[PDB]
RNA sequence: CGGAGAGGUA
């Protein structure tokens, strides 16, 4: 079902994840063999001392095993409900020992190394060595990849900022915070700086006559006067200050 | 940073990595806290070579007075150390002290860690820093379609699984006198009976509700007719939560291997398997709240019949203009037929001309609708009308 | 008070200039896209290039309006993916991770548009994006004018920036996966099956490995025809037999022409495989260097899946001697204490008494455990038993210097030993256990101590490096080169810098790259 | 001098689990013909697989039916592994109708002449009251490989009838394929092998018809490469 | 023992007796509340206090 | 269809007046002015004015002598 | 139900060796599998004539110079792998290389047994130079599949050539170059379609295009007995 | 929707 980056495990060292993965494939195991012979219909006396073995398993560990439970319905429910492995309890610094875990792989008839050779499946043939196979209980976080996706060219439109902002029927742009600025500028990136600044992010007029532009089939931009230049000039006059537009 | 005095109050190991890891602990297992206000930690008292069954309280301070043996001391006959030499803490530092000169002893070998971090199972081979990051994700799981037990496991699961409230535990012991998709009823035995007659005992189950992280939570009856149950027991499986052990994930066929370079960092393949058995498949539940307001030019209503619409759109709803549940929807179908009476009736010339060019509809009402979002669809399965007294109540209500 | 808010002029800096034409999504690894490539789903694809679309579509005649265009595209037509196509054929996007450090952290690439939803980066550009896969959302943004295309093409493709612009050298070093691949690849071993025989060039060990008839790893003559560059800039094709691997020689048809034999041979490390792309950019240039990278990427990731390198439990040796060694330093520090407690040694005494002795310890057991590795496979020729390079799958894991250090596979294997404790000072008894075995609950809680210090001091210094690169850009930002050369015979004197009796760093990387203010001469 | 493969005893194990062995097969073509037959098998053969439940009661996935032990959400998860066989036409429509209380399994639908249960015991759901009765209508239809909730819509520009329950068809007849190639002995030469290809399925294909079914899909494959167009 | 224990016995490799059970995880805020809200015949924390 | 902007490097060794006047070049084949000189592959125009500049085909003098070309006929 | 049988397939030819076969589009995990059936076919067993055993003017080495010339007998025996020879009569047939005086021995100095052809006209195979500028080998070529060590024959085989009668390895195999790759391909909706690039290089005795339909052409006739 | 206050993630 999964197939593991093993680069994580020996630089995180999360080997505990392996030592799941081992005692997951010995319990699955066991699952598989009880549900061979629920196939098999084995006799009741046959899934009793089965059950009774994998819980009697290890050294000092209290669980207590049947037959205490009713004779058969029980039994019977409670294999049914084994079928698909047995659930194992390893308190979190009170646990199993790795023999413990090996002695239930080969109550599962099952490699002792938990390693046993694959093919790939794509190719067919045999990896060079065998691999750690089991199984492993994964979990699906919130962030889901739905609720992480979203992209625009056109939509909201903000007032005082103009800037894509708000609503989630679509949502606003990408921050395009002053370290992208940068990173573009260490970079001889300048024209895209420009658009990412003036064109594309703030003046209406420009990105309605851009988007224009782009429609009629040709991607088309012409610097002339800056508009956000022209506001800042005119704010800069009503201060009863003149800006020179002398060219060096 | 973590206090030496933080050991089985509150978890070393679990909190966020946002701004204010340290600031935001979780309280440990077996913590609590004292009248006063101060936690305190459970302790079995050590007579002189004999460790009692009997628990103390020891508060904060009153750890540091005293030497407290570590969890992992190996007991036999009626409670002595098999070790002369036994591991204990004093202030929080470690030592090695005689076996006779202990005052108490850790109850259990995880009361030291949240409910969160006491679940992840081989806790004692991850990185301290990574079985963080794996507390603060054991958190984020999210109810897939059916709860799987975990094959390996802690044993906690069953204590979470049912001390938190979305497990129908059964109040009163008896035999199921009636199982169904949404209820429970028990015949409760007559020993547990009240004088007069209490009757059944009826367990109403929540059946895909949102929660408020808009993950679907409902109750699944684990129990079936005639069943004899227990004060105490599990008469409804929760979301993530199997047999009354609670189920974050599922089980999956695991290789440990980098096939063709499709496993960079961190990143997991996946068998085409897990899609066909739709497993780590998630419902999850939106909330798209249509309010009616009193406006000055008149006070908005819910009305089947809206202004410059197909019959698409209104084929979905019903008669009070609201969608049916059931119905197959995606983003911008309208769900309530919300309308705005256009007391203000004159408007710009530029409007009225466009409107008219456009062939758009001209009434005195103008359109309030509350449409799907784009981005998201569905199926409507509850439909809740709050209408305060002075309103009249519609056919949904 | 108009005239300035925060953090400035509103319209140029924060807040907060979001810009359209722009995605954002969690990233996932294609290891089959080129170098010069980046795996685009398809929604956002559609949704990012929807003016080009109607522009196209409407151009085809197939839209007469764009109220055509928009009903043409959300109905999904298979016709669309045609438009697409054409929009996309070399269209490039600029990808910017969302902390953006240093300079290569927005680079361009060629959308592939792929199924899912998820943004598939190139699996060797990520480690130049400082990045994981780990849910993080990578940014897309189009460069949306010719000029700005030509911006990208010429400059943000990942191609043209394959050094660091912090100290020159490539970037686009294979990290983790590809280089554990050639790793294994290229080992030897001392006997396999195919061990020997002579073959004619690579061509016949490509065909008897995929065979199955002959190991990867064998001792084996290949008469190979190596080219070289020499003269003007002419090849020479120098052909000789040389005693190699069948791997090494399947490789070796990687390698372009003009490049030595000597950098294919030995077992390839990380920092190998660093020399053999650094001599490759020095000595034929950029387009041979990018198309061996890729080509390197390729076998090294598909070789590491035929390796199935794979790691157990049983892998990870517990030295047989540790706990020997450990039992001695528990006496060691037990006559210590005695002493102390006899008034034989003062509390400062006896601490660095003890914190040596578990230093030694530490030191023994990593030792022990390294020497377990390093020839845990041992073979015979033809009948006596032989040591070479071990077959064991978490050694390659970390010689390769594919993830891990020394100090990690010490730590998993062996004890992680002495560590600090709060106020940040180390405990006097180490962690004296591994993580195949387990850990106590006080050793769990003190190791606590050092994660959740790590952590917090990871946070602020994310925040504290932030503001430093604050300042210094906005100290250095207005400094540009304008001139070609002012003649200034003054420089300075520029010389290797050692320390006590080592050498730390050689004239020969600081002299790289810089221009001479006078004319050396001859030490002689 | 290439001998031709054979087919041999087909034994059944189970309805589910077949051996099919190929004897005469030459060297360097046991896990060459292995992996060909596996890949064949597990990426394309036809399958029976519900697509559209319509349960008489319920509006829609998540809503629950009165009486019955199960989410309608897991009758849909039972339905997905229901084994079924349609041969006289490519899709028909099963129905159940059960009253009463006990186990409503598979065998309970009212079948056609056409359609076969292969799994008569299979417990779609659980009916627990009296006067609770269940009335399904099951579409069953041909098909190849897995076909996710995504597709079908945009055959019907959405699912104009409302309650209709939409299901992940499964259509993979088989669920595990293996090969193993051993030394077969006969007196013709000296180096042949037996193919032996284990094969867990739904009992809805015959192993026979399943191996010939891929090795027609195969050769169709191969006409390209066999006559190179260019 | 329990019913819905025996329906499903997850096996346990714990080594070292369990004394004392896990109490009720959610102790905390019950007792935070009932000693608010509670009556009080003198003064304790609750309204009775304020 | 090239990508790889060396030849370009080569040609001009500023490699960045080059992006301008490949931007030039591809400005005035996208829209009416002149017309692609090197065989289209469904490129976009910054590939195509790139491959001609790689073939040493499009340079300063020659991309500058070619405009004020174009004037002096629009004048006419 | 429906297949999807991939139409036009393009052939892309550098010299008679070194052919790139595009194919698109193969569906869903097809692409693969046809190309793994496909290079074991051509790489495992495919008909050949190769060189078995060769003649030694003095005794068998493979550790001492040629007697007479100042190039090494290894070097011949690598050569001899890649000449080119195609048997179009009886499987194994006695070639001579006898040639004198100096200069570049290649193909053509070897005689033409008239049903023994040598599509490959200048092979260097040896280099004579006057110490006696003379080499008389007497090999042999045999039909066979695969690749065949030595090893395998000598010990396969109790009778023993004498001393200077030397078994060399055979590459029957006329394909000497097999790689195929899959890349992701499109049609319409579906992006999970996949082009299948089958890169191979021959010894020069057939067209690659001929030896890879002819193999084709061999895995069929295997299916011929299981296609209704 | 302009900027501040709060939880969560990375």
């Amino acid at each position: 079902d999964i197939v593991l980056n093993p680069l994580g495990v020996p630089s995180r060292m999360n080997i505990g994840q392996i030592l799941e993965t081992h005692l997951g494939m010995a319990a699955k195991g066991i699952g598989d063999k009880i549900n061979a012979m629920l196939k098999q219909q084995q006799e009741v006396a046959k899934l009793r001392e089965f059950i009774q073995r994998a819980y009697d398993l290890g050294a000092d560990v209290r669980q207590k095993v049947d037959l205490s439970t009713f004779s058969d319905e029980e039994v019977m429910r409670l294999a049914e409900n084994l079928r698909k492995g047995m659930p194992i309890a390893t308190p979190v610094f009170d646990g199993a020992k790795e023999a413990e875990i090996k002695e239930l792989l080969k109550l599962g008839d099952l490699p002792t190394s938990g390693q046993i050779r694959l093919y790939d499946g794509r190719t067919g043939e045999q990896f060079e060595r065998p691999v750690t196979v089991g199984y492993m209980y994964m979990l699906k976080l919130n962030h889901l990849v739905d609720d992480k996706m979203h992209a625009r060219s056109t939509g909201s439109y903000s007032l005082v900022t103009q800037q894509p902002l708000g609503g989630k029927a679509q949502f606003g742009g990408q921050r395009f915070g002053e370290m992208e600025v940068w990173a573009l500028e260490a970079y001889g990136a300048a024209y895209t700086l420009q658009e990412m600044l003036t064109v594309k992010s703030d003046d209406v007029n420009g990105r309605t006559k851009m988007y224009k532009n782009i429609v009629d089939g040709n991607h088309q931009m012409e610097p002339g006067m800056p508009e956000s230049f022209n506001v800042l000039l005119k704010e800069i006059r009503s201060l009863g200050i003149n800006i020179e537009l002398e060219d060096e | 940073d973590v206090h030496p005095t933080h050991y089985g109050r509150v978890c070393p190991i679990e909190t966020p990595e946002g701004p204010n890891i340290g600031l935001i602990n979780s309280l440990s297992v077996y913590a609590q806290t004292n009248e006063y206000g101060f936690l305190e930690t459970p302790y079995r008292k050590v007579t002189d070579g004999v460790v009692t069954d009997e628990i103390h309280y020891l508060s904060a301070i009153e750890e540091g007075n005293y030497v407290i043996a570590q969890a992992n001391s190996n007991l036999d006959e009626e409670g002595h150390f098999v070790e002369d030499l036994v591991t204990c803490r004093s202030k929080g530092e470690s030592s090695l002290f005689s076996r006779d000169q202990v005052d108490y002893m850790d109850v259990s070998t995880q009361q030291v860690v949240s409910v969160g971090a006491s679940l992840i199972p081989f806790l004692e081979h991850d990185d301290a820093n990574r079985a963080l990051m794996g507390a603060n994700m054991q958190r984020q799981a999210v109810p897939t379609l059916r709860a799987d037990k975990p094959l390996v496991g802690t044993g906690m699961e069953r204590a979470v699984a049912v001390d938190s409230g979305v497990t129908a535990v059964a109040k009163r012991g008896g035999v199921v006198q009636y199982v169904d998709a949404s209820r429970i009823v028990i015949k409760v035995n007559e020993d547990e009976m009240y004088p007069g007659e209490a009757g059944i005992d009826i367990y109403n189950l929540t059946k895909y509700t949102r929660s408020n992280q808009n993950t679907c939570i409902n109750q699944m009856p684990c129990v079936s007719l005639g069943e004899p149950v227990e004060r105490g027991d599990v008469l409804a499986d929760g979301p993530s939560t199997d047999l009354g052990e609670l189920a974050l994930g599922q089980n999956m066929r695991v290789a440990f291997m980098p096939w063709n370079g499709y496993n960079f960092e961190d990143s997991i393949l996946v068998s085409e398997r897990v899609v066909q058995e739709d497993r780590f498949t998630t419902i999850h539940i939106q909330e798209l709240a249509c309010v009616s307001r009193d406006t000055k030019l008149g006070p908005e209503e819910i009305t089947a019949d809206i202004p410059n619409v197909g019959e698409a759109a209104l084929s979905k709803l019903d008669e009070s203009g609201i969608v049916y549940i059931g119905a197959e929807v995606t983003g911008g179908d309208i769900l309530v037929g919300k309308v705005t009476p256009k007391g203000e009736t004159q408007l710009t010339p530029e409007e009225k001309l466009l409107r008219a060019i456009f062939g758009e509809k001209a009434s005195d009402v103008k359109d309030s609708s509350l449409r799907v979002p784009n981005g998201v669809s569905g199926t409507v399965i509850d439909v809740q009308v709050f209408t305060r007294d002075g309103v009249e109540k519609d056919k949904r209500a | 008070d108009m005239i300035k808010g925060k953090q400035g002029r509103f319209r140029q800096n924060l807040l907060g200039k979001r810009v359209d034409y722009s995605g954002r999504s969690v990233i996932t690894v294609g290891p089959y896209l080129r170098l010069h490539q980046c795996g685009l789903p398809k929604k956002m694809a559609l949704e990012l290039f929807k003016p080009f679309i109607y522009g196209k579509l409407e151009l085809r005649g197939l839209a007469t309006t764009i109220k055509a265009a928009k009903k043409m595209v959300e109905r999904e037509e298979a016709v669309v993916w045609d438009i697409l196509d054409e929009v996309i054929r070399e269209h490039p996007v600029l990808l910017n991770r969302a902390p953006t450090l240093h300079r290569l952290g927005i680079q361009a690439f060629e959308p592939v548009l792929i199924e899912g939803k998820a943004i598939q980066l190139h699996p060797l550009v990520c480690a130049a994006y400082n990045a994981d896969f780990d849910g993080d959302q990578m940014a897309v943004h189009v460069p949306l004018t010719l000029e700005a295309q030509l911006e990208a093409r010429a400059l943000m493709m990942s191609t043209n920036n394959i050094l660091s612009p912090a100290n020159g050298e490539p970037i686009i070093v294979p990290s983790q996966d590809v280089v554990l691949g050639l790793y294994y690849m290229t080992r030897d071993c001392v006997n396999a099956k195919g061990e020997g025989m002579v073959l004619t060039g690579p061509k016949e060990a490509e065909r008897l490995y995929r065979s199955g008839l002959a190991s990867l790893h064998a001792r084996v003559k290949v008469r190979i025809t190596e080219y070289e560059k020499d003269a003007n800039g002419e090849l020479v094709a120098k052909t000789s037999l040389k005693d190699t691997t069948v791997g090494r020689a399947i490789l070796w048809m990687i390698v372009p022409k003009g490049l030595p034999y000597s950098i294919v041979n030995q077992a390839l490390g990380k920092k190998a495989i660093s020399k053999m792309l650094n001599t490759c950019y020095r000595i034929l240039g950029l387009k041979p260097t990018v198309i061996f990278a890729d080509q390197i990427m390729y076998t090294g990731f598909a070789y590491a899946a035929r390796s199935g390198a794979s790691v157990g439990i049983d892998d990870m040796v517990i030295p047989e001697k540790k706990h020997e060694i450990i039992s001695e330093a528990e006496a060691e520090v037990a006559e210590i204490q005695e002493q102390f407690q006899s008034g034989l040694v003062t509390a400062g005494e006896r601490y660095n008494k003890v914190i040596d002795i578990w230093a030694a310890a530490n030191d023994r057991v990593s030792k022990a455990m390294m020497d377990n590795l390093q020839t845990e496979t041992v073979i015979n020729r033809d009948g006596q038993e032989e040591k070479q390079v071990s077959f064991n799958s978490i050694y390659m894991m970390a010689d390769s210097g594919a993830r891990g250090s020394a100090a990690q596979i010490r730590q998993l294997a062996g004890m992680r030993g002495l560590m600090a404790k709060p106020d940040g000072s180390i405990i006097e008894t180490p962690i004296t256990a591994n993580f195949r075995e387990g850990l106590n609950v006080l050793q769990y809680f003190i190791s606590t101590h050092g994660a959740r210090k790590g952590l917090a001091d990871t946070a602020l210094k994310t925040a504290n490096s932030g503001y430093l690169t604050r300042r210094l850009v906005d100290v250095a930002q207005d400094l540009v080169v304008t001139e070609d050369d002012c003649g200034t015979h003054e420089g300075i004197m520029m010389t290797p810098v050692i320390e006590g009796g080592d050498v730390k760093e050689p004239l020969r990387d600081r002299v790289l790259g810089r221009v001479t203010a006078e004319d050396v001469l001859k030490p002689g | 001098e290439f001998l031709k493969p054979r087919l041999v005893d087909i034994e059944q194990v189970s309805s589910t689990h077949a051996k099919v062995t190929l004897e005469p097969l030459e060297r360097g073509f046991g896990h060459t013909l292995g992996n060909a037959l596996r890949r064949i098998l597990l990426s394309s053969m036809p399958g029976c697989a519900v697509t559209e439940v319509e349960i008489d009661g319920v509006l829609h996935e998540y809503s629950t039916k009165e009486g019955v032990q199960e989410d309608i959400l897991e009758i849909l998860l039972n339905l997905k592994g229901l084994a079924v066989r349609v041969q006289g036409k490519d899709e028909v429509i099963l129905t159940l109708n059960k009253s009463g209380i006990g186990p409503v399994t598979a065998a309970d639908i009212t079948h056609d002449g056409d359609v076969e249960i292969v799994k008569p015991q299979h417990v779609i759901c659980h009916l627990t009251d009296e006067n609770a009765s269940i009335s399904m209508r099951i579409k069953v239809q041909r098909g190849r490989g897995y076909v996710p909730a995504s597709t079908r819509i945009h055959s019907e520009e959405d699912e104009r009838p409302i309650g209709r329950l939409l299901v992940d068809a499964c259509y993979s007849p088989v669920e595990r394929i293996a090969y193993n190639v051993e030394a077969a002995r006969v007196e013709q030469r000296t180096d042949l092998d037996k193919l032996v290809i284990e094969m867990e399925t739904n009992g809805t294909i015959d192993p026979e018809e399943a191996i010939r079914r891929a090795a027609t899909i195969l050769a169709e494959q191969l006409e390209a490469f066999v006559d190179l167009r260019d | 023992y329990s019913y819905t224990e025996k329906k499903r016995i997850r096996k346990d490799f714990g080594k070292r007796p369990q004394v004392l059970d896990v109490p009720y995880l959610l102790s905390i805020q019950l007792d935070s509340f009932q000693k608010f809200i509670e009556q009080d015949p003198e003064g304790q924390y609750g309204l009775e206090a304020a | 269809a090239r990508v790889t902007v060396q030849d370009a490097v080569e040609k001009i060794g500023n490699r960045f007046d080059l992006v301008l006047v490949a931007a030039r070049r591809a400005r005035q084949m996208q829209v009416g002015g002149k017309d692609p000189l090197v065989p289209e592959e469904n490129d976009k125009t910054t590939v195509i004015a790139l491959r001609e500049i790689e073939e040493g085909l499009i340079n300063n003098q020659i991309l500058d002598v070619r405009e004020r070309q174009e004037q002096q006929e629009q004048e006419a």
